[PDB]
């Protein structure tokens, strides 16, 4: 009949006049199941939000000139805009993100077409103003050029880059990848005009902090 | 059982199995079969 | 880090494969199936024995044919490979060779002995060899009783083919019986089980026949 | 008797008949017509990104090879490897992904892919895409012919881009190869005939 | 320009005609932030659903006789009936639960009252029928008696016990804790009549498997 | 007082117990369902929900007119989702001679690793479902069937069950 | 088959089922009412020293747990341990003997 | 019969103003250490 | 060894008490172990409780009549 | 099989075969046969 | 008995138990089963 | 092809052969004479005059009404 404390993750329990616990006869608390009824690895559940997901496809046609914008992605708000995405449910609690980013631009061009899209990365405080930047210089950014011919995929890794130490989930704070027309495509006839572009993203180095009520926004850095 | 020793105990054993040729037919003539036999003596003593 | 993985060499392992180069069909058996970051491939044996192994599966017998016999005349009874049962699992293979058990089950209201004899060649070897079945391997079965007698493989064709119905080389045999002891309504039921079968060469999975 | 294997195609006798299950079989491929749910389907450019080319349940009883193999045994374990195959010119290029919810029916919204196994992959010099699905149950084994094994959905990431020298639309084929570790259990009769 | 494969958790990506990846100049991908803007441990996020939560309080008065039921908890459906609970968001994806259980029954009795409630545990296939069981024998169950006087808290640990190997989240499959009146309470005057009982639960040995669409149910064992 | 112990789980359920009696005049396949024991020493097993172990079946054949009768057991019921009862020959049939009896035991094959004693639900609850048919053109072939466990494993207890007067 | 105990609450199989008999059971406790011979009874101050609060036979067939356990076996040996339990405030005091 | 157990008062319950008037008690029969059971036998009862 | 009445009627069904089934037109040697609450049986007395060397139960099955038995004790 | 080891496996073995003299006739008098016998005890304990 | 040695004599032994597969069905063809058999010779001499 | 040889004298005559069938309704001693085999594989023995060896006799009893029958050879 003494003081018993109990602590799990955030919550904690300080009890007075405790009673010794009970357990069923011959208990076995080993978590894993052997033999296995599931082939998956038991670390799946926490790992799951890291899964790579289709993101914001766009359609790039003839008519669009240079400097035009094919598609747009707001980076940090991109992985859970809806309830459908895997990282949503667990991001609907914790209010901050230290996470790094992995985005793989998928593209398919029918052989015999020529032109280029550029996949760049613009952080938020940069993204605030397009009007300042010369177009010819966008290659200063972390980026990858994509040739129509002989490029299936463009793999670019983005480390966390932002002013404040931690960034708010529900906002745009990480900025986002914007895909621009480096040169117009050239189509011989007959060919399908629209060349579909799908930005197939991912996420790595998962982090969350600073609990909040499920639906409510909270200010942190400002 | 996560822990089970590997022995003949996989197969739970059985009673041993045999086959009968003659279905209990008595044989008179042969002396060998005739000599052995059930005694109505107590503890079959001689 | 922990979550991500990358190429470009091992994309074979992540499941990209060219079907145009299969090597041998048996070379695909060696192929390691693709796996993502989390899957645990572990072979878990719940039973000590394996029901998948060829030896075990055909140990379970299966019922082919039922007929009453009221007449002492020699009964021609032909054995096809199994249909509509777990024996039909054997339908994947053409060529088959191995000895096979026959479990016959005698039912006699009036006491009757019944005889069993098996001939791989049919009724006609070019002569009628069915004149008397005593010499061909007859094994006599008591009334209201059953026996496990197995037939050795005697054939002029080293490999029986399962599919075909052609009486010469196709079937797995032809079975002879006759009652004795002046009786009627002696009813038999006969079961066929393989022993240590050897199946050679596969075939595609057969169509179910609604029209027969 | 001394049996004679050498007359046969294979010198060595088949010890385990599981090795037949490992052989691929076209899903529901009994149809001559190209479309659209039958496992032999037509990838067309008439459809925008994110729309189903192929959506259906897969029962273990639909696939031809395992169909009789299912009637023989009641239970089975072990992972799938199910592989999609596109046939196209070296010119033709496009990307499509395969979403699979094990144990599901009438699925998705068509919007929700994620929280389900999928392989995004591209047409090219190589074609067959294999992906493995471990069996999922509370039980230590599952019924063979029985409840749905779950949807696989095939949708467009990027529409087929056809050239003047290149075909307009390509025909594709699904095949379910049985896994590495897959056991079958407790043999049982069924009402079917010839299988 | 070769074959590049990419695999994260469940998803995987097989690319042809790949391009070597890019990264910003002098990248540092180390996840943690030193110095730290957050005192929390970075393993918080996956651990979070294990947090102990208030569960289904009940009110035990004079009038209720013996064998009566104070409060009821359906074990596995208890930790995420609403969106508010911490384990909800991450259980709204994965369809199976191997998890073990930790439940601490909280109770407060004004000194000078006497009586007992019993905290038992009934698995589902047991719970199907109350009518079979003699009341006097419920102590066979894994349980803890609670005396009015001199018991602050009752700590009982429940290992996973159920027919099927894995159990469905959205259902009652684990059964549940039911709290019964072992003897009536006895109140002198004046005193507050109602003695409030709150079952303060928790969860341990977290597990999830078998992905499903976010809102849809799926059969597994039956 | 005795060398052996009647209290030990192994020994006590060695003694079999009688569940069901029926005459069979028809060759049609007989559906016969096995509940866990009531109203006998087998009811001592009513303390436990989860049970796993192989169990003996002692069937006893009585035939005025000579008849063979067949026994086959299926843990899954009549319906596995298909009708698997078409012919019982392949599922483990063991043939029993007339006026005779046998001890054949059934191995544990189930998609549910642990049977629960209490429930009557045909899927996972029962300890099995038993199939039989007569052969040899007969009638009034009467059987009696006995169920005895072998090296049972009982998991988790329950309170002592109420006697049901009202059923 | 290889049986799977870990799915169950207890990892180790129950060797002797005697251990169930060791579990306490309320004597004749089928009653909701508090009084007076039913094994669930009321200790009251309305009664002077040396008067029965509880008096009854105990058949082995009255106690719920052993009631079926009695129908299964004809004979038994071994000692009892029978335990009385009073629930009172830390204030309340009194002495009763069995 | 296995024999009576009698429960009588040595000293009456002394109740306070903050304390209950009368308390409810419970008897429990726990089976002993060494207790064997013997020679299993059927009975006429149902469900037990 | 105990009679019909152990204080309850235990004769409801004899299957659980050590039944051993005997085929038709046949005989068996089955021996009974000593189970008694009286360590020593007395030969002389006829009193059903402790005196006899036992009480024997049987029933026919298989819808028959004129099934005749004869029983020997050694 | 071109390659087969020469062993008792030519002859595929069998169940062992025996002959019964008395077809299950009970013997009263003899003490020896009388002593041994089936027990209705559980695990035949004394 | 206060003094009893602990041996196999707890369990009072028994007659050994076997199972018959074929219920005495004669086999003609097989030479092995045919060779062995009952002799009507006296003491089975050759 | 086979381990055993069907050609060897020992093996070939192991297979028995059927000589004669008769019903017997009368307790009177039945004279039944055994010729060497004709019209069967036993006729393979017709190549030799002089023969010496012990010979098996498999008799098969069929009785509608229960009857014991005796066999003796001279």
């Amino acid at each position: 009949d003494r003081v018993a404390a109990s602590t799990t993750t955030n919550a904690g329990n300080l009890v007075q006049a405790s009673v010794a616990p009970t357990m069923p006869v011959k208990p076995d608390f080993k978590n894993t199941d052997d033999f296995l009824s599931m082939s998956y690895r038991s670390t799946t559940a926490p790992t799951n939000p890291t899964k790579m997901v289709h993101l914001a496809h766009g359609t790039w046609t003839t008519n669009q000139h240079r400097q035009a914008l094919v598609a747009s992605i707001t980076l940090l708000q991109a992985f859970w805009p809806n309830q459908d995405f895997p990282a949503w449910g667990q991001s609907r609690y914790f209010a901050a993100v230290r996470c790094g980013f992995h985005i793989q631009v998928q593209l398919n061009v029918n052989i015999g077409s020529a032109g280029c899209l550029i996949a760049a990365y613009m952080p938020k405080t940069a993204h605030d103003h397009m009007n300042t930047y010369t177009f010819g210089s966008y290659t200063n950014l972390p980026h990858v050029l994509m040739n129509a011919a002989t490029t299936s995929q463009a793999d670019l890794y983005i480390p966390y880059v932002f002013n404040h130490n931690y960034a708010r989930t529900d906002s745009d704070d990480l900025g986002g990848i914007y895909i621009w027309v480096w040169s117009a495509l050239t189509v011989p006839s007959g060919s399908p005009t629209t060349v579909d572009v799908t930005i197939f993203g991912s996420l790595l180095d998962l982090d969350f902090q600073c609990p909040r009520p499920p639906g409510a926004d909270t200010v942190i850095y400002t | 059982t996560v822990r089970k020793t590997k022995t003949s105990k996989f197969k739970w054993v059985r009673n041993k199995i045999d086959i009968a040729e003659g279905p209990g037919a008595m044989n008179i003539a042969n002396v060998l079969s005739t000599t052995g036999g059930q005694t109505i003596a107590l503890v079959g003593e001689r | 880090n922990v979550e991500a993985a990358q190429g470009e060499e091992l994309a074979t392992e992540v499941g990209l494969r060219a079907t145009e180069n299969d090597g041998s069909l048996s070379e695909q058996l060696n192929m390691s199936q693709p796996m993502f970051l989390n899957f645990k491939k572990h072979k878990v044996n719940i039973y000590a024995a394996t029901h998948t192994k060829v030896d075990h599966i055909f140990g379970r017998a299966w019922a082919v044919g039922v007929f009453n016999t009221e007449t002492a005349a020699i009964q021609k009874f032909d054995l096809h490979f199994p249909t509509s049962t777990h024996g039909a699992l054997s339908r994947f293979f053409c060529h088959w060779t191995g000895e096979l058990n026959i479990h016959i089950l005698n039912v006699s209201t009036t006491n009757a002995f019944l005889k069993v004899a098996h001939t791989w060649f049919g009724t006609d070897s070019g002569i009628a060899r069915t004149a008397t079945l005593e010499s061909n391997g007859t094994m006599i079965i008591p009334p209201n009783e059953q026996m496990t007698l197995c037939v050795p493989y005697y054939s002029e064709v080293p490999l029986r083919c399962v599919k075909g119905s052609d009486r010469n080389s196709a079937g797995l045999g032809s079975l002879f019986t006759q009652a004795v002891g002046r009786t009627i309504s002696n009813r038999v039921q006969i079961f066929v089980s393989f022993r240590c079968p050897n199946f050679f060469f596969p075939l595609p999975a057969p169509r179910e026949a609604t029209s027969a | 008797a001394f049996y004679d294997p050498r007359t046969a195609g294979a010198a060595v006798r088949c010890k385990d008949l599981m090795e037949i299950a490992r052989m691929p079989s076209v899903f529901l491929g009994e149809s001559t017509e190209p479309d659209g749910r039958r496992g032999y389907f037509t990838w067309s450019h008439t459809i925008s990104p994110v729309n189903w080319v192929f959506d259906d349940h897969i029962y273990l009883e639909n696939m031809p090879n395992l169909r009789l193999f299912s009637s023989c045994y009641n239970y089975w374990r072990g992972s799938f490897v199910i592989k999609l195959t596109v046939y196209a010119s070296t010119f033709n290029k496009g990307r499509l992904r395969m979403a699979f919810f094990p144990n599901r029916e009438g699925a998705y919204t068509q919007d929700d892919a994620q929280n389900a196994i999928f392989v995004v992959c591209d047409i090219g010099l190589n074609n067959t895409f294999e992906m493995t699905i471990p069996y999922t149950w509370g039980n230590w084994m599952r019924p063979t012919r029985g409840n749905s094994l779950g949807h696989l959905r095939i949708d467009v990431l990027n529409r087929l881009t056809y050239n003047s020298s290149s075909p307009n639309a390509v025909n594709c084929i699904l095949q379910i190869k049985m896994g590495d570790d897959a056991m079958f259990m407790v043999p049982t009769t069924s009402n079917l005939v010839m299988q």
